[PDB]
């Protein structure tokens, strides 16, 4: 009965799902396990740019924390 | 000055020579009254954005919007040429020519 | 037209003009402009019929060709000097772009191709319009940047309407045509003494102003717009026949009248900057301007010509029109020259 | 005819995008701030004609400042005279200028 | 001014709609109490960097440090 | 059938001043939260402008050391010349600094906060 | 790896709008009491992907006076602007991540009226060329309230930036402050996407096929998964608008869900509207959004100006 | 190349105007002008000025779609001149493109131009600064300071709009 | 970069489903098929004929509203001012400038079509 629209509906859906969950999954993949860093703004710019040259890889997200201090 | 200014002026002297030179249709030489103000809000944006000369950045906004308010302008007297006569060609406005 | 509307369009014309010569900012004064044009417009098209309408293209295509110069000389300008104050401009481009729009919104030769056929399709009350207070704002912002002016431009934009405005009036007979042709050798006068002494330019204008107003509200208040109307004056209101011959021989520059108050002036500060030569042409040329002056006063008031029957019709009735300020104009065209000193306070 | 409405009433219509050195939104400063503040602290009431002759240093800098002429002259001679060398062979680029420099901060 | 209130109202809804929303935000933010907020909010949003004073020896009222008790505080936003 | 149209106009007003309360929550603790990582970014400048002295003056003094280099054979060429009139310090130009560096720098730092997604 | 990230956002929103040429069918027919399509696949599943070999092996019947240049690039250009519309969209990461994301819509919305436009106009043909000028007249009447209202329901974001509209809508929908704006940009995504009541330009009744009238299979295709992509586009940028839903940073895929199932109720409701409504006249339309919502979309633009100031609840732009 | 790219993109703004400039048709016309204004929104895109591009795109996008109208209402003709229907159209379409290649190498060659003014000839990346806005983007707070600095730049822009509605409902009557 | 590379990816498949779309199935072109269509009938004139523009008082207005959406649209960063009620006083202006015009337009008769 009307429920046919259903399995037509529901490829749709996963067609839709499919790019929002692969980017976020590119993003995680493309940055070390962690978002994306979003630089709206040219102080969050000059911070990720920042990351890049203290990283030592050329990797904005290569993180050095404490131990890279003695 | 930097190589871009060359090729915005080289734009606003082509339109320039466009609008300047009628080929005898009116609505084609008021695109180009309309590219002249293209080339000028680029012209003008890329000096104010460059020397971050930050309050002149509403500028071009009200550059563009005098843009339109000479365009609509235009073609408020493009459609009483095009009333009067079938086409909008500049050689049927010679009445006052005696 | 609707005489709120009309209000509001000749009160934004106004505004558009105070715009321009009060503002110390470049986009002002290209906004000033552009309202003027806007509103001005439809002054023109008052009537509608072919005549205002391509009197109207010829006009917004001339106008918009002048501000997109003006604008391009503002942003050379704005290159060139970093600010957008009204002054001297800081690059003989934007100097020679800004004095090119300005030429052509005064109409001045070799720009000077619209003016008669704009003032020939617009009625008597709109050409005065054009005419007089449309040579307010681009004489304003060449009072502003006179130490950037090219003396060369100037000069030659100059001569060359005076000599093109002198000789078109002679083979006129429309009014509004001959009135065009005149502001044509009179901003040529204005501007020739632009870089000299800018006083006498302002009082080329205020004298031009005051004698053009008084030939159109002339015009206006016998109805005539040709010059085979106006020889029909005599059977109608022979006083306005007193009138036009009175100011006709002012307009051409002859003593004792106060349209001979500019030009001397003007040629009293063109010698002082050792040029013989320069306002010598210009007194001679000017003699053209006479001689259609005189044309019109021998088919008005020297002599007359025949008219119709139906004139005995008009005979018995009295002009109810709104001939405003035409004696004062009359009076202040003709007989100002005992008050020539009185040019001081335009300093 | 300028009719100066706006020292006469005292209104500020247009003063304020007049010049770069004037009061800017949260207080960006434009690039050349100093340069135009020189000038027109220069130039400030010995009028126009003066002006152009006493201070022209500081328009010249400012000037300079504005279209970057001199610099990117000069740069078009340091990069083609580097180019010339390249070419000829006698002389190579420094490792900081080539990346392999484990960059300051 | 009733009987035309319900005549527009009748006729031509939607103008009264926009004449009425209009209205009011023409006329209430000259009513609430809370628009001298928004203005201390913004003035109170530090974009720039607050460039010290050089110490002359008096100012009372600047303070030496961040968290020393004389200068600007914002307890009425965290309050509200 | 339905309600009447007092009931569905008192429902969207009351729809409207919950979303305006809701709203107004909201933006004031974003506000707080705008101030918090404003004031976060100010803690931080003076280290990111004393790296960015140093940055700028590493890059100007190796593109002076290698001027002289590059600029031996020219005459007349004086190494380290101003454009400028003055002594004051002038704020480096974008080819004052990468313009003897490759492409990829010169494009990340000069393009790279537009060009970024 | 950004090629990868662009393959898997326009591969899965050209499968998605061949499905929703099912869905359109299906909910279609179920609506007018019949069945859609439940033949080819198992019911129905495969009736997209026969539509999608029938029409690239039809001759394309390129017309003898047709501009072949411009007949060519509007199929193109419109196909481009169905995908490149995705690209800002907040899923809950867009693939570009825009500052000014809201403005590079309705920008693109702008530039996608010429493909109809131009080819309508390239077409050489008297139906084609009605069916262009109505875009005209179509796009006249939506532009100038598509802008005040997305204006207005910004102002309670702080922004252009889509992403920010996730922050915006955390508490609270933004549809509970903005429903008169909600109803209104319904309607005007409906009159800007050609779906009925606001077909009027593929306005079947009035002109055979309206302006792709002479394009046949292939270069339809191109119109006909064009416009489908704009309404799930469109959709998509309304629940982003005024449904914004749950997001946890680490479980991206809880946002990811919820906003598809809204966006998909939303595309239903397309097509529920488009099944039981009479479609307008072209001039009707334009006393529509000139004559009732924009002057109401002016009186909520000075309210939702005036209205943050008046709360001390001015939305952050950063 | 990459390094060119504000460049490159003037390069394809100076052909769009060269192609409506020499005036086929207006629908050709609108064509050329989109494309000019499609470029020129990333010219200036890449000094900074998002808002800024993005904007004039927008606007002669609507611009050119009112153009398009009239154009197939009022300036139509029977056979449109495409690009290379007239001699005219074609000769002066040829002799912008190749004075502006022309122009071209002669700038890539010797790295310096004059034509009025004097042009460099490296990429106008150079002349950007070396710093940061921080938590702003400068030309999205001046556009902003339009409304508390800006307000007799309102009160004219306002009133010049509201004029031009009321003068073009004053032109087109007819009577 | 990553934005010209979409949009070059978005341009690249909508041209390759177009360059598949006329090079892959069969041609049969004769001198009817590709006729232009006037519900079978033979099409009377050329379309490039003038087709009057009813709505042209309208298409004007609208070059005009839409620079006010390129007015009002820097509101939301307007709002962020320290000269606020200034701003509030400028905007409120300026939309009811546009409404002004819009009663204007509407009561002269300016939004209904000719003919
Ligand atoms: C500051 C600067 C002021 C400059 C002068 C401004 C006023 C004159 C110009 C404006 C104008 O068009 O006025 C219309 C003009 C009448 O138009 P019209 O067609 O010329 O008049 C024909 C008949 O006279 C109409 O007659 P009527 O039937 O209407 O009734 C008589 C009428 C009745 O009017 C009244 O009763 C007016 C009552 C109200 C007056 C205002 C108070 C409120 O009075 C007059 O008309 C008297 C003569 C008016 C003369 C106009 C010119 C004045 C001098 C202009 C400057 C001259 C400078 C020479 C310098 C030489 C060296 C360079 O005058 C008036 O309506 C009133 C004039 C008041 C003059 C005041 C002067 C000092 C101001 C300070
Ligand atoms: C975004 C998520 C979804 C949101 C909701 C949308 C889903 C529902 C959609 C249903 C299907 C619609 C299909 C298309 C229909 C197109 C026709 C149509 O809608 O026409 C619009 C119709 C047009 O009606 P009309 O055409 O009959 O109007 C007659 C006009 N004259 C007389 C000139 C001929 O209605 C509107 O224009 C109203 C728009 C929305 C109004 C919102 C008002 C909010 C409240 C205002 C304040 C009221 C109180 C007073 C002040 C109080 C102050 C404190
Ligand atoms: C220096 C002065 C000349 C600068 C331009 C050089 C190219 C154009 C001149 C060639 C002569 C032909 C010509 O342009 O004729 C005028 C033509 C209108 O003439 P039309 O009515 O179409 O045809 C009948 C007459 N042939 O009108 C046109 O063709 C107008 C289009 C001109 C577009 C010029 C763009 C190129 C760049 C110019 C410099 C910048
Ligand atoms: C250096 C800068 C100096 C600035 C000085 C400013 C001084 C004031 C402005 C002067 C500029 C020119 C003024 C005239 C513009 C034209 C006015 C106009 O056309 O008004 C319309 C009206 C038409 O009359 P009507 O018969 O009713 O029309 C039928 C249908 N149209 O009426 C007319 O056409 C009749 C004419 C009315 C106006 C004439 C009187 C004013 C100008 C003459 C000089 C007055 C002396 C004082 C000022 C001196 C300086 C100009
Ligand atoms: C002061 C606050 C700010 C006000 C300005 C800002 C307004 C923002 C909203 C945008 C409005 C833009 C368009 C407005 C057009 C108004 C003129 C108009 O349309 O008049 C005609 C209309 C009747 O329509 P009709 O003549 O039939 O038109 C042909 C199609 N049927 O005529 C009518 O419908 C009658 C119009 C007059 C009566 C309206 C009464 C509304 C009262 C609401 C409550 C009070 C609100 C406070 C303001 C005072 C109102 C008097
Ligand atoms: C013959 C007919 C035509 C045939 C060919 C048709 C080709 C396709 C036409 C459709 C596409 C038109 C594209 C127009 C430019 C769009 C610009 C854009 O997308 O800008 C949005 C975005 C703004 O983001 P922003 O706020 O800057 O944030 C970054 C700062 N942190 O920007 C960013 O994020 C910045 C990313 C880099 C931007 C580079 C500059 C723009 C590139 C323009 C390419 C050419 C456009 C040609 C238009 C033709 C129109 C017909």
């Amino acid at each position: 009965m009307w429920f046919e629209v259903l399995p037509g509906i529901a490829v749709m859906g996963v067609c839709l799902f499919i790019p929002g969950m692969a980017t976020a999954r590119i993003h995680r993949f493309s940055n070390g396990g962690r978002e994306k860093r979003v630089a709206h703004y040219s102080y969050q710019w000059y911070l990720m740019e920042r990351d890049r040259r203290v990283s030592g890889v050329n990797r904005y997200y290569v993180s050095k924390g404490l131990e890279n201090i003695d | 000055m930097s190589l871009v200014y060359m090729n915005i002026m080289m734009a606003f002297t082509v339109s320039l020579t466009g609008l300047l030179m009628y080929r005898s249709h009116l609505m084609s030489s008021l695109l180009c009254l309309e590219g002249m103000m293209l080339s000028l809000f680029i012209l003008a944006t890329l000096m104010i954005l460059n020397s971050h000369f930050t309050l002149a950045s509403m500028m071009p906004i009200i550059l563009l919007v005098f843009a339109a308010c000479e365009a609509a302008l235009g073609l408020s007297l493009l459609v009483m040429v095009s009333n009067t006569y079938g086409t909008d060609y500049v050689q049927n406005l010679n009445l006052l020519q005696c | 037209m609707n005489p709120i509307i009309l209000i509001i369009i000749l009160m934004t014309v106004m505004l558009g003009t105070i715009i321009v010569m009060i503002s110390t900012h470049w986009l002002l004064i290209w906004i000033g402009f552009e309202m003027n044009m806007l509103a001005i417009i439809p002054i023109m098209m008052k009537k509608h019929n072919p005549r205002a309408t391509e009197a109207s293209t010829k006009y917004f295509l001339t106008q918009s060709t002048a501000s997109m110069l003006l604008m391009m000389a503002i942003i050379i300008n704005l290159m060139f000097s970093g600010q957008w104050t009204v002054m001297k401009l800081f690059n003989p481009m934007a100097s020679m772009l800004m004095t090119m729009a300005l030429a052509m919104k005064l109409g001045m030769a070799p720009f000077h191709f619209w003016v008669p056929e704009v003032t020939q399709g617009i009625p008597l009350s709109s050409g005065l319009i054009l005419l007089t207070w449309q040579k307010l704002a681009p004489m304003s912002v060449l009072y502003q940047i006179l130490p950037s002016i090219n003396l060369d431009l100037i000069l030659t934009l100059s001569i060359l309407s005076i000599t093109i405005g002198g000789w078109g009036g002679l083979n006129q007979t429309q009014l509004r045509k001959i009135m065009a042709y005149s502001s044509i050798a009179h901003m040529g006068w204005m501007t020739a003494v632009l870089l000299y002494n800018p006083t006498m330019t302002l009082l080329n204008l205020i004298i031009y102003i005051i004698m053009t107003s008084t030939m159109f509200t002339l015009f206006m208040a016998n109805s005539t717009t040709t010059t085979l109307s106006l020889s029909h004056t005599w059977n109608k209101a022979p006083i306005m026949t007193i009138l036009v011959l009175i100011t006709l021989l002012s307009m051409g520059g002859l003593p004792p009248l106060s349209g001979f108050m500019p030009k001397w002036m003007i040629i009293q500060e063109m010698t002082k900057n050792d040029s013989i030569i320069l306002p010598t042409l210009m007194a001679i040329t000017a003699l053209l301007n006479l001689y259609f002056y005189m044309r019109l006063t021998y088919s008005t008031a020297l002599t007359m010509f025949p008219s119709t029957n139906n004139m005995k019709m008009k005979w018995q009735f009295p002009t109810t029109k709104r001939m405003t300020l035409l004696p004062t104009m009359t009076v202040l065209s003709t007989m100002l020259l005992p008050l020539t000193p009185i040019l001081s306070i335009l300093e | 005819p300028f009719f100066d409405v706006q020292k006469k009433l005292g209104v500020d219509l247009d003063h304020w995008m007049t010049i770069q050195s004037a009061e800017q939104p949260h207080r960006i400063p434009a690039r050349c701030h100093a340069f135009e503040k020189e000038w027109i602290e220069c130039a400030h009431g010995i009028g126009s004609i003066r002006a152009e002759k006493e201070c022209k240093i500081e328009f010249e800098d400012f000037r300079e400042c504005l279209l970057r002429q001199k610099t990117m002259k000069r740069l078009n001679a340091i990069k083609r005279q580097r180019d010339k060398l390249i070419k000829e062979g006698k002389y190579t680029p420094p490792p900081h200028h080539s990346g392999q420099e484990d960059l300051r901060p | 001014v009733a009987a035309f209130l319900k005549n527009v109202w009748a006729k031509e809804p939607v103008l009264v709609a926009s004449f009425a929303i209009a209205g009011l935000a023409v006329i209430l933010p000259t009513l609430s109490p809370y628009t001298k907020y928004s203005l201390m909010i913004n003035r109170a949003t530090p974009y720039n960097y607050p460039v010290p004073l050089r110490d002359d020896g008096n100012m009372p009222d600047v303070p030496s440090h961040p968290q020393d008790p004389q200068g600007p505080s914002l307890e009425w936003l965290k309050r509200l | 059938r339905g309600l009447s149209g007092y009931s569905m106009f008192a429902v969207g007003i009351g729809a409207l001043l919950f979303g305006y309360w809701s709203m107004m929550r909201w933006n004031r603790e974003r506000r707080r939260l705008q101030i918090e990582d404003f004031e976060a970014r100010i803690a931080l400048m003076p280290l990111l402008q004393a790296e960015k002295d140093r940055r700028v003056l590493q890059m100007l003094r190796e593109n002076l050391e290698e001027e002289a280099t590059i600029m031996k054979d020219v005459p007349g060429w004086k190494v380290g010349e101003s454009v400028f009139h003055t002594t004051r310090w002038v704020t480096p130009m974008m080819g004052e600094l990468y313009g003897l560096r490759t492409g990829e720098e010169i494009l990340s730092s000069t393009y790279g906060f537009i060009w970024y997604t | 790896m950004f090629m990868i990230n662009v393959l898997t956002l326009i591969i899965p929103i050209l499968l998605a709008v061949a499905f929703l040429t099912l869905v359109e069918r299906k909910v279609l027919g179920y609506m007018q009491f019949r069945k859609g399509p439940n033949v080819v696949g198992p019911y129905g599943l495969l009736q997209p992907i026969a539509d999608a070999i029938k029409l690239f092996i039809k001759e394309p019947l390129r017309p003898a006076t047709s501009s072949i240049s411009m007949f060519i690039l509007a199929p193109i250009l419109a196909l481009t602007l169905a995908l490149t519309m995705w690209i800002p969209l907040p899923m809950p990461y867009p693939l570009i991540n825009m500052n000014l994301g809201v403005l590079f819509m309705l920008a693109m919305s702008s530039l996608a009226v010429y493909s109809i436009l131009w080819s309508g106009w390239a077409s050489n043909s008297k139906y084609a060329l009605i069916g262009a000028l109505r875009a005209v007249a179509q796009t006249i009447s939506y532009e100038v309230t598509l802008a005040i209202i997305l204006l207005s329901v910004l102002l309670m974001n702080g922004s252009f930036t889509l992403s920010t509209l996730i922050i915006t809508q955390e508490q609270v929908w933004l549809i509970f402050p903005a429903w008169p704006l909600a109803m209104m940009w319904f309607i005007s995504t409906l009159a800007e996407t050609n779906r009925a009541p606001f077909d009027l330009t593929e306005g079947e009744s009035e002109l055979v096929s309206g302006f792709n009238v002479e394009y046949a299979a292939g270069p339809f295709a191109l119109f006909f998964m064009a416009e489908y992509a704009n309404i799930i586009m469109m959709n998509i940028f309304t629940t982003t608008l005024f449904l914004g839903a749950f997001h946890n940073p680490y479980m991206p895929e809880l946002y990811t869900i919820n906003f598809t199932i809204k966006s998909l109720l939303l595309s239903i409701t397309f097509l529920w509207i488009r099944a039981s409504y009479p479609r307008f006249r072209y001039d009707q339309l334009m006393h529509l959004l000139w004559k009732n919502f924009l002057p109401l979309t002016l009186a909520l633009c000075m309210w939702h100006v005036s209205l943050p100031i008046l709360l001390s609840s001015i939305p952050p732009q950063t | 190349m990459m390094t060119y790219i504000v460049f490159i993109l003037s390069i394809i703004f100076v052909m769009g105007f060269v192609g409506f400039s020499s005036k086929p048709s207006p629908i050709y016309g609108g064509l050329g002008l989109i494309v000019s204004g499609g470029v020129g929104c990333g010219i200036v895109l890449n000094f900074g000025g998002s808002f800024l591009g993005l904007m004039v795109f927008l606007i002669y996008l609507g611009g050119m779609m009112v153009v398009f109208g009239y154009t197939t209402a009022m300036a139509t003709e029977q056979y449109p001149e495409v690009w290379v229907s007239n001699k005219v159209v074609l000769g002066t379409f040829i002799t912008g493109l190749l004075m502006e290649f022309l122009m071209v190498y002669y700038v890539l060659k010797d790295k310096e131009v004059e034509i009025v003014f004097k042009f460099n000839g490296m990429g106008d990346w150079v002349i950007y600064d070396t710093g940061d806005s921080g938590f702003f983007s400068e030309e999205a707070m001046g556009i902003a300071a339009l409304y508390s600095y800006g307000t007799w730049l309102v009160i004219v822009t306002g009133w010049s709009l509201l004029i031009g509605v009321v003068v073009i409902m004053e032109i087109t009557r007819g009577n | 970069m990553n934005l010209m590379i979409t949009l070059l990816t978005n341009f690249t498949l909508a041209t390759l489903l177009v360059t598949i779309a006329f090079w892959l199935p069969q041609l049969n072109v004769y001198s009817e098929k590709t006729s232009p269509y006037e519900c079978g009938f033979d099409p009377m004139g050329s379309a490039r004929l003038p087709f009057s523009m009813k709505f042209f008082l309208v298409a004007i207005t609208f070059l005009l509203f839409d620079l006010e959406i390129a007015l009002l649209l820097p509101l939301p960063w307007a709002s962020q001012t320290t000269n606020l009620n200034t701003m509030l006083t400028m905007a409120l202006l300026l939309i009811f400038l546009l409404a002004v015009s819009l009663a204007y337009e509407w009561t002269q008769k300016g939004l209904e079509w000719t003919e």
